[PDB]
């Protein structure tokens, strides 16, 4: 098909997971930064 | 056997952030948690601290 899948990526380590005690982050871009959300099939498997 | 560390400073300021503005304030003109940490508290066998 020639394509790509992009994986939870993100420029900053600090919203890439959140503070609840489980499920990541999910805020897309805070100030000049961003977190690429999950595309891939690996969407609910890879524990994190 | 459990391994804890003690007085770890995060050097790089990005890494150094608060999730709110108003978390834990004091009456001091100094926040004093910008200070290196110099102890670390966890729990014991009855739940003491």
């Amino acid at each position: 098909f020639q394509e790509a899948y992009p994986p939870l990526c993100s420029s900053d380590a600090a919203m890439l997971r959140t503070a609840h005690a489980g499920e990541t982050g999910a805020d897309e871009v805070h100030l000049a930064q961003y977190l690429i959300r999950d595309a891939s099939p690996l969407r609910g498997c890879l524990p994190l | 056997t459990f391994i804890m560390p003690m007085g770890v400073f995060q050097a790089n300021s990005m890494d150094r952030y608060t999730r709110h503005a108003g978390d834990f304030s004091t009456v001091s003109e100094q926040d004093p948690r910008q200070f290196p940490p110099q102890g670390i508290f966890f729990y014991n066998k009855d739940g003491i601290l």
